[PDB]
C-alpha cells in the first residue's frame, strides 16, 4: 500500500491525510487525476479529478494548487472547476429535454500550469511512494449548524421578483418569435409551401407530431 | 359519489351570441348540442365521483364547477348562464352517526335532586 | 381394532360383585389402593339406605371412529368404550338425589379396580397409562381414560380409550328428567343433572340414529370431519363451558345437528339440508342455518331421533335443541356466551364463504386463532380470586352459596363463572359485544388415588388459580363517558331499583338539556387506562368479592406509549377524542373562506389537504405553536382554472407558479395581516430545481405548506415520458412516480381514508403506534408514510379470521402478526377500501392479480419492488412501496418474526413490551450517536410549551432539526455505496429531553469487495493494486464526522 504509486490506466494515485477525530482512535483519502482530451474549447487545459472529498468547490482546489506549487516551487493558476454534482440534482436537463458522476474537472489558465501542477501529482505520487508523512492534509468545509439552517431558511421576496420577472420576459421574447417564425408563411427553396395549423406554435412540435 | 349516495345532477347553460354577432338569433346545431352535452355529463360524472358528499358541497358553494365547463366549452360555442339547476338524492348509504358529528363540529348532567 | 378385542376379553373375564352397603365399600376401596371418584357431594352412610352392585354391562363404541370419520390427529384422540348398565340393578327411585350417580361412581371403582388387577394379570402395565378423568370436563361425570407410553404398544397410533358409564335406554323417565324438572330434593329445577342423567340413559340411541343418517347420506363423514377440523381451529369442543371454558359444542353436537337438518329444521319444518348435498353443500348449509337460526333466545329447534325437525319461535334462555324422542336438550352443555360468539363466528365464515372474488378456504380451515388471547379477543384483564374456603367463602364472597345455589350450580366453579359473568355483562351493558371467562388453573385429569382434583394454589380449593377476563368490545359504545341507567318516576321501578341497588354509590339522579330525567352514574376518562377497566374494577370488587385483585398493566402500558400532547386535562382526554384534529381542520376551513374569497386573474379551482393529521395519522396530534413537530406543515394541494395560454416550458411553469404563490403572498399580507408567511424552496421530487411552497403560520398556533398543480404539470412530464431516452427512461419513471404518488392519488387516499377510518374510528389510534415503534426501529426514512397507512388498516378492512379489532393492544398485535405471516415475495397484497356491510370487482382483481404476476415474472426477487400493495385508489401497486431495499425488507421481517417469536415464548408482559419498543441496533456497519445541542420535547409539545411564533422565520428554522436533512443528504451522496437509517421524531425518540438520534448505515456487500477501478465506480476507495481497488472505510468514517461534526458526539464500528 505503501509502493502504491498510480495506475496502470494512466491514473495517479493522490493521498490526502486525516486528523484524529475524538470517535475513532491515519488512512489517507486517496483522489485521482488525469489530462483531459476533449474537442471542446471551454474544456480545454483540463483535470479529470476522481474521487473528491466533501465539498471540493473551488477555493480548496485553490489550497491544494497553493500547497503544491508551494512544495515543488512551482507555478500553477487555476481557472474553473467543472461537473461538481456530488448529490446529483442535475442528472436530468428537464428544460432542454421538454423544450461524470462521482467525478470533476478542474480548469487552468494555461498549458504551462497543468503540465506543471501535473508534474506536481507526479511528485506527490513519489511521495506516497516513499514518505507517507510529506503527504497533504484535506481539511473539509465542515458543514456546520448554520450551513444546515441557510439550508433550512427561507427565500428573498425580492430575489424571487426579479427571477421570475426576467425569466417571464425572456420567456415571453423567445415564444413570440417562435410563434413568428412558425405561423410567418414559410416556403421552400424549390416552390413548396408548408401546412400549418392554427395556435401552433412550434417547428420542433411539428417535428414532434410527425415523430 | 365516492360517499356512495346516489344523486342525479339537472344542469342548464343558454346558447349567448357573439358581440360580433350580426344576427338576431344564436341558435348552434344539434352536433355542437350533444358534444356538448357529452362534455358536460363527461365533467359532471368525473368530478362528482372525484368528490364525496361535504367535498361536493364545497365544491358547489362557490359555482367554480360551471366556470370549469365554461372553459372547458370555450372553444366549441359562446354560452352563457351555465348553470346546475337541480341535485336530486336517490340513495343514501348507512348511518354514521361520528361522521355526522365530524363534519357538524360529549355531555353531562346538572345533577337533580 | 385388536387393543379392544383384547379388553373386550378382559371385561367379559371380569367378575361382578353383589348388593353391599357404605361400611363394606368403604373397607373395599379402603384396603384396596383404588378410591372411589364420589361425585360432590359424597355419599354420608346416614341419608342412605339404598346399596350398590356390579353386574355385566353391555358394551358398545362411540366418537369419530364409530361414525368412522377420524382423521390423523398430531396431539392425540380418543375412542369411546361405553357400558351400560343393567336395569335390573337399576331401580326407578335411583334418579333421585345422586342415587344413581353414586351407583355410577362405585361400578367406575370396582371396574378400575379389578382392570388394574387383570392388567398386573397380563402384564401390559409396563407401557400403559392409567388414570381418571371428565367426560368433556364433567366433574359430576368421571370417566376413565386409558393412555400409553413407549404387543399391544398403540402408543404410535395417537389414540386414547375413554370408558364411558352410561345408563340403559328409558330406565328413567325423561318427562321426568326435563331440564325444567327438580331431582334433587331439599323447589328450582336441576338441569345440568337432568340433562347429564337424560343422555347417559340415551347415549346409545344418538349413535344409532346418527349411523342410521351416515348411511342415508353419501358426504356425512366428510362434513363431520369439516365442522370438526373448523370447530379446532376456531378453538371449540364438546366440554362444558359453564366453568370458566369454551366449548358446549364440538363434534358430536355438529353431527347431531347435521342429522337434525337432514330430518328438517325450518320453522315449516321442511327439509332445507337436502340428502342429495356434496360435502361443500351441506357445510354451507349447516353454516347458514347456524348464522340464521337462534337456539337460544326468541327460537329454538326440536326434533326426534325416531318426526321432521321443527323450529318453534320460543328460545329457552339456552341453547335449545329439544329431542322430543328423547327429552333431551342437546345443548345444555354451552352457555349463552359462547352460543352468540360460535353464532358470529358462523356469521363470519358465512360471509367468508359468500366472498366470490377472493378465496377462503386457507383462512377458513387452516388458521388456528385460539394460540393468542389478545389476537382472539379484544380486551383483556387479570383478576386474581384468592377466594380460600368452603366456610371462608361467606366471609370471601359477597354473594352467598346456599343451597338452591348448590341446586342450580352443583359445581361451586360453574356457580362462581355464572356470577360473576351476569354480574359483568350487567355492569358492562352496551360497551361490550360478547364477555368470555377462563378460570385459570382448571384441570380435568387426576389419578386413581384421588376422589376428585384437589388444588391448593392461588388462594383456593378449587381447580383454578385466577380468572382472566376477555372481552370483544364495542367499538362505538366504548369510549362513552356515562353507563344509562333506567328512568326516574314517583313510585320506583323495579328496573331503576335494581340499578341502584346494583350501582350503590354510583346511583344518582341526573338531568340533561333535553330535559330527560333518568339515573347514571358517573366516570372520569383517564389517557393511561379505559373507562371499561375502571367499571370492571369497581363492578368485580362490589359485587363478587372485596379480595379480588383486576388489573391489565399490558393496557397500561400501551396507553402510556400512546403519545401524550402537551393540551391541558390530556391526562383525561382518552383515546377517541379527535378534538385537535377538528381545531385543525376549523382553522383550516377559516384559511379556506379566506382565500377562496381572495381574487386572482384565473379562478381557483380547488384547494385540498393532504395533511396526515387531516387524514387522522400524524404521530402526535398537533399542539398550537409547536412548530418543531416534522408533521406540523400539512400539505396542501392547489389547482386554478384551466388557462389555454400557461406556458409550455417546464421551468417557466414552475416559475409561474412561483408568481401566482407570490400574488398569494402579497394580497395575503395586505388583507390578512394576522397571519405570518414565507416561501420554502421545495425540492423533494428530483430533477425539478424549482419548487416553493407558500408556507402560512396561522395564530390558532398552526402552519401549511400551499403548493401549485396543473394539468400543463401532467401534460409536461408524458411529454418528459416521451422524449426521454431509452435508457433514461426508468429514473424518470421513478421521478413520475414519486410525483403522482405524492399529489395525485394523495388527495383519493386521504379522501377514502378519512372516510374508512370515521368508518372504523379504532385504526387512527393504532396507526400512531406503529410509526412510532417503527420510529424506534429507525426505518421511516425509507418506508412511506402512506404504505405505513396501508399496512394499519389492512387488518381492520380483511378482519379474517378474528374480528374487528376494538382495542389498541389487539391492533398492533394483528398487525405484526400479519407482517409476521406475510410473505410478500410470493404473496401479493389487495385491499377493499369500503364500510362494513364500491367494492372490488372479480374482473379487477384479476387484472391487478395478473398485474402482479407480471411484476413477479420481471422481478421474482424483488430487487426493484418487495411490496405489492394494491387497492382501488392503486391499480398498480407500485406507488408507495417504490424505493425501499431488499436488505431493509429483511430487517423489517426479521423484525417481525423475532417480535412473533418473543410473545410466542416470553408471553405477553410488561418487559417484553419493552424489548419490542428498543431497537436491536444489530448488523450494521457503523452506527453515529448524535445529540442536537438543544432538545426539543417541550417546543414539540409532547407532555414530560411554546406559545407564540418569533418574529424572525430565521429563528423558525434554527428551532428547525436538521438531522433529517442529514441523513436525507448523505443517501443522497451515497445512494451509490452506502444505506442509512435515522430517527425522524426527535420529540419522541431522543432520549429523556428530546435531543438524541442514532444514525445506523449498512455497506453494500458488492463495495465490500474489490472491483475493477471505473470511471465510474462512484466510491471513495484505497485501491489494493495498481488495477483493483478496495473501499476506504476510514474515509468514509471521517467524512460523516466532519459533515456531522458538530452534532457527532460518538462513532462505532462493526
Amino acid at each position: 500500500i505503501e509502493d502504491i504509486s498510480a495506475m496502470k490506466n494512466g491514473f495517479i494515485v493522490v493521498p490526502f491525510k486525516l486528523p484524529d477525530h475524538k470517535a475513532l482512535p491515519a488512512s489517507l483519502h486517496f483522489m485521482f487525476a488525469k489530462r483531459h482530451q476533449s474537442s471542446n474549447s471551454n474544456e480545454s487545459d483540463c483535470l479529470f479529478l476522481v474521487n473528491l472529498p466533501l465539498l471540493s468547490n473551488i477555493e480548496h482546489m485553490k489550497k491544494f494548487v497553493g500547497q503544491l506549487c508551494g512544495k515543488y516551487d512551482t507555478v500553477s493558476h487555476v481557472e474553473e472547476l467543472l461537473y461538481n454534482d456530488e448529490f446529483g440534482l442535475h442528472e436530468v436537463d428537464l428544460s432542454a429535454l421538454t423544450s461524470p458522476r462521482n467525478t470533476a474537472l478542474l480548469k487552468f489558465v494555461d498549458a504551462a500550469s497543468i503540465n506543471n501542477c501535473w508534474n506536481a501529482l507526479k511528485k506527490y505520487s513519489n511521495l506516497h511512494a516513499k514518505h507517507p508523512n510529506e503527504l497533504f492534509e484535506w481539511t473539509y468545509t465542515t458543514p456546520s449548524f448554520t450551513t444546515f439552517v441557510n439550508f433550512y431558511k427561507p427565500l428573498d421576496i425580492d430575489y424571487l421578483k426579479e427571477d421570475i420577472h426576467t425569466h417571464m420576459a425572456i420567456f415571453e421574447q423567445r415564444e413570440a418569435q417562435a410563434q413568428e417564425d412558425v405561423q410567418s408563411s414559410i416556403v421552400d427553396e424549390d416552390g413548396f409551401t408548408l401546412v400549418v395549423g392554427k395556435n401552433t406554435k412550434s417547428l420542433n412540435s411539428i417535428r414532434k407530431k410527425i415523430l | 359519489t365516492s360517499d356512495d349516495y346516489v344523486l342525479r345532477i339537472f344542469a342548464i347553460a343558454f346558447t349567448r351570441k357573439q358581440a360580433n354577432q350580426v344576427k338576431r338569433h344564436s341558435y348552434a346545431q344539434s352536433s355542437h348540442i350533444r358534444a356538448i352535452r357529452k362534455v358536460i355529463s363527461e365533467i359532471l360524472t368525473k368530478e362528482v365521483q372525484g368528490s364525496t358528499l361535504a367535498q361536493l358541497t364545497s365544491k358547489l358553494i362557490p359555482e367554480v364547477i360551471n366556470k370549469e365547463i365554461e372553459n372547458a366549452t370555450k372553444d366549441i360555442f359562446p354560452l352563457q348562464n351555465i348553470h346546475v339547476r337541480k341535485v336530486k338524492l336517490l340513495k343514501q348509504p348507512k348511518f354514521d352517526v361520528g361522521a355526522l358529528m365530524a363534519l357538524h363540529g360529549e355531555e353531562k348532567g346538572k345533577k337533580v335532586t | 381394532e385388536k387393543f379392544l378385542h383384547k379388553l373386550y376379553d378382559i371385561l367379559q373375564e371380569i367378575p361382578d360383585w353383589e348388593e353391599k352397603s357404605l361400611a363394606e365399600v368403604d373397607s373395599f376401596f379402603k384396603n384396596k389402593i383404588v378410591s372411589v371418584p364420589f361425585v360432590d357431594p359424597k355419599p354420608i352412610p346416614q341419608n342412605t339406605n339404598y346399596k350398590f352392585n356390579y353386574k355385566k354391562p353391555d358394551i358398545s363404541l362411540i366418537g369419530s371412529f364409530a361414525l368412522k370419520a377420524g382423521i390423523y390427529q398430531p396431539n392425540g384422540s380418543s375412542i369411546d368404550t361405553l357400558l351400560t348398565m343393567p336395569k335390573e340393578l337399576f331401580e326407578k327411585k335411583d334418579f333421585l338425589n345422586f342415587r344413581c350417580l353414586h351407583k355410577r361412581s362405585v361400578y367406575l371403582a370396582y371396574l378400575t379396580h379389578h382392570l388394574l388387577i387383570l392388567l398386573k394379570k397380563d402384564k401390559l402395565d409396563s407401557f400403559l397409562q392409567l388414570e381418571y378423568s371428565y367426560f368433556d370436563n364433567d366433574p359430576l361425570l368421571p370417566i376413565l381414560r386409558i393412555s400409553c407410553s413407549k404387543d399391544y404398544n398403540f402408543y404410535k397410533t395417537r389414540f386414547s380409550i375413554n370408558l364411558l358409564i352410561g345408563f340403559p335406554y328409558k330406565v328413567f323417565e325423561p318427562k321426568k328428567l326435563l331440564p325444567n324438572r327438580n331431582c334433587i330434593r331439599i323447589l328450582p329445577a336441576t338441569p345440568l343433572y337432568n340433562f347429564s342423567v337424560l343422555s347417559s340413559s340415551t347415549h346409545e340411541n344418538y349413535l344409532k340414529y346418527l349411523y342410521k343418517t351416515k348411511k342415508q347420506t353419501e358426504s356425512f363423514v366428510e362434513a363431520t370431519v369439516l365442522g370438526r377440523l373448523w370447530l379446532q381451529q376456531r378453538g371449540f369442543s364438546s366440554n362444558m363451558s359453564h366453568s370458566g371454558s369454551l366449548g358446549g359444542f364440538g363434534t358430536f353436537e355438529f353431527t347431531i345437528l347435521m342429522a337434525a337438518l337432514l330430518n328438517g329444521g325450518g320453522i315449516n319444518s321442511n327439509k332445507i339440508l337436502l340428502h342429495g348435498f356434496s360435502s361443500y353443500q351441506l357445510f354451507k348449509g349447516v353454516i347458514k342455518y347456524l348464522a340464521t337460526m337462534d337456539l337460544c333466545h326468541d327460537g329454538h329447534l326440536q326434533f326426534h331421533s325416531n318426526p321432521a325437525s321443527k323450529y318453534i319461535d320460543e328460545g329457552f334462555q339456552t341453547p335449545t335443541l329439544f329431542d322430543k324422542s328423547t327429552k333431551v336438550n342437546i345443548l345444555t352443555k354451552m352457555t349463552v356466551s359462547s352460543y352468540q360468539i360460535l353464532k358470529e363466528y358462523a356469521g363470519e365464515t358465512l360471509r367468508m364463504l359468500n366472498n366470490v372474488v377472493q378465496d377462503q378456504f386457507s383462512n377458513i380451515f387452516l388458521t388456528n386463532i385460539s394460540r393468542f388471547d389478545n389476537l382472539k379477543y379484544d380486551l383483556c384483564y387479570d383478576v386474581q380470586l384468592p377466594l380460600g374456603k368452603y366456610n371462608n367463602l361467606e366471609t370471601s364472597l359477597a354473594a352467598t352459596f346456599g343451597s338452591m345455589e348448590r341446586v342450580k350450580f352443583i359445581t361451586l366453579e360453574n356457580f362462581l363463572a355464572h356470577k360473576i359473568t351476569n354480574v359483568a355483562r350487567y355492569a358492562l351493558g352496551d360497551r361490550i359485544k360478547y364477555i368470555q371467562i377462563e378460570m385459570v388453573g382448571q384441570k380435568s385429569d387426576f389419578p386413581i388415588t384421588k376422589r376428585k382434583v384437589y388444588s391448593n394454589t392461588g388462594g383456593n380449593h378449587f381447580n383454578f388459580d385466577f380468572v382472566r377476563v376477555k372481552l370483544i368490545v364495542n367499538p362505538s359504545e366504548c369510549d362513552k363517558l356515562v353507563t344509562k341507567g333506567p328512568a326516574h318516576s314517583e313510585t320506583m321501578s323495579t328496573e331503576a331499583a335494581v340499578f341502584k341497588n346494583f350501582w350503590g354509590i354510583k346511583s344518582s339522579l341526573r338531568r340533561f338539556k333535553d330535559g330527560s330525567i333518568t339515573h347514571c352514574c358517573v366516570w372520569s376518562t383517564s389517557s393511561s387506562e379505559p373507562i371499561i377497566s375502571s367499571i370492571v374494577n369497581f363492578a368485580l370488587q362490589k359485587h363478587v368479592s372485596k379480595k379480588a385483585q383486576i388489573s391489565n398493566e399490558t393496557i397500561k402500558k400501551f396507553h402510556n406509549f400512546l403519545p401524550l400532547p402537551n393540551l391541558p386535562s390530556s391526562a383525561k382526554t382518552s383515546v377517541l377524542n379527535l378534538s385537535s384534529f377538528f381545531n385543525l381542520k376549523k382553522s383550516f376551513d377559516d384559511l379556506y373562506k379566506i382565500i377562496f374569497q381572495m381574487k386572482l386573474p384565473l379562478s381557483v379551482k380547488s384547494i385540498l389537504p393532504v395533511g396526515s393529521a387531516f387524514r387522522y395519522t400524524s404521530l402526535c396530534q398537533p399542539v398550537p405553536f409547536a412548530y418543531s413537530d416534522p408533521d406540523f406543515f400539512q400539505d396542501v394541494i392547489l389547482e386554478f382554472e384551466t388557462s389555454p395560454k400557461w406556458p409550455d416550458e417546464i421551468t417557466s411553469l414552475e416559475k409561474a407558479k412561483t408568481a401566482f404563490l407570490l400574488k398569494i403572498q402579497e394580497e395575503l399580507s395586505a388583507n390578512s395581516s394576522t397571519y405570518r408567511s414565507f416561501f420554502s424552496r421545495d425540492e423533494s421530487i428530483p430533477y425539478n430545481l424549482e419548487i416553493v411552497t407558500l408556507n402560512i403560520l396561522t395564530p390558532e398556533g398552526y402552519g401549511f405548506k400551499f403548493r401549485v398543480l396543473t394539468e400543463r404539470d401532467e401534460i409536461l412530464y408524458l411529454r418528459a415520458i416521451a422524449n426521454a431516452r431509452n435508457e433514461l427512461k426508468p429514473e424518470l419513471e421513478a421521478t413520475f412516480l414519486k410525483f403522482t404518488a405524492k399529489y395525485l392519488a394523495s388527495v383519493r387516499h386521504t379522501r377514502t381514508l378519512e372516510n374508512i377510518s370515521h368508518s372504523y374510528q379504532f385504526y387512527s389510534p393504532v396507526v400512531r403506534l406503529f410509526k412510532r415503534w417503527l420510529d424506534t426501529h429507525l426505518l421511516l426514512g425509507h418506508i412511506t408514510d402512506e404504505l405505513a397507512e396501508l399496512i394499519a388498516i389492512k387488518p381492520f378492512v380483511d378482519p379474517a379470521p378474528y374480528f374487528i379489532p376494538g382495542s389498541l393492544e389487539n391492533g398492533f398485535l394483528k398487525v405484526l402478526k400479519f407482517i409476521s405471516q406475510w410473505n410478500w415475495k410470493d404473496d401479493p397484497l389487495i385491499l377493499d377500501l369500503v364500510k362494513p356491510e364500491e367494492r372490488l370487482t372479480l374482473a379487477q382483481y384479476k387484472g391487478i392479480q395478473m398485474n402482479f404476476t407480471n411484476l413477479r415474472n420481471s422481478d421474482p426477487n424483488g430487487t426493484h419492488l418487495q411490496f405489492f400493495v394494491a387497492s382501488k385508489n392503486d391499480p398498480s401497486g407500485i406507488l408507495y412501496s417504490s424505493g425501499i431495499p431488499l436488505p431493509i425488507a429483511t430487517r423489517l421481517t426479521a423484525l417481525a418474526k423475532v417480535a412473533v417469536n418473543l410473545l410466542q415464548t416470553h408471553g405477553l408482559n410488561q418487559q417484553t413490551i419493552n424489548l419490542l419498543f428498543t431497537p436491536g441496533l444489530k448488523d450494521y456497519d457503523f452506527v453515529v450517536d448524535l445529540r442536537t445541542p438543544i432538545g426539543l420535547k417541550s417546543s414539540c409539545g409532547i407532555l414530560s410549551a411554546p406559545s407564540n411564533f418569533p418574529e424572525n422565520l430565521n429563528d423558525l428554522s434554527e428551532k428547525m432539526d436538521p438531522t433529517y436533512q442529514l441523513v436525507k443528504y448523505l443517501n443522497l451522496k451515497y445512494k451509490n455505496s452506502l444505506i442509512l437509517s435515522s430517527r425522524k421524531y426527535i420529540g419522541v425518540n431522543g432520549g429523556e429531553k428530546g435531543d438524541k438520534n442514532v444514525i445506523t448505515g449498512l455497506i453494500k456487500p458488492l463495495f465490500k469487495g474489490a472491483h475493477k477501478f471505473r470511471v465510474n465506480l462512484d466510491c471513495n476507495v484505497k485501491p489494493v493494486d495498481d488495477e483493483n481497488v478496495i473501499l476506504n472505510k476510514e474515509a468514509i468514517f471521517h467524512e460523516i464526522a466532519a459533515f456531522g461534526n458538530d452534532m457527532v458526539i460518538n462513532f462505532e464500528t462493526d
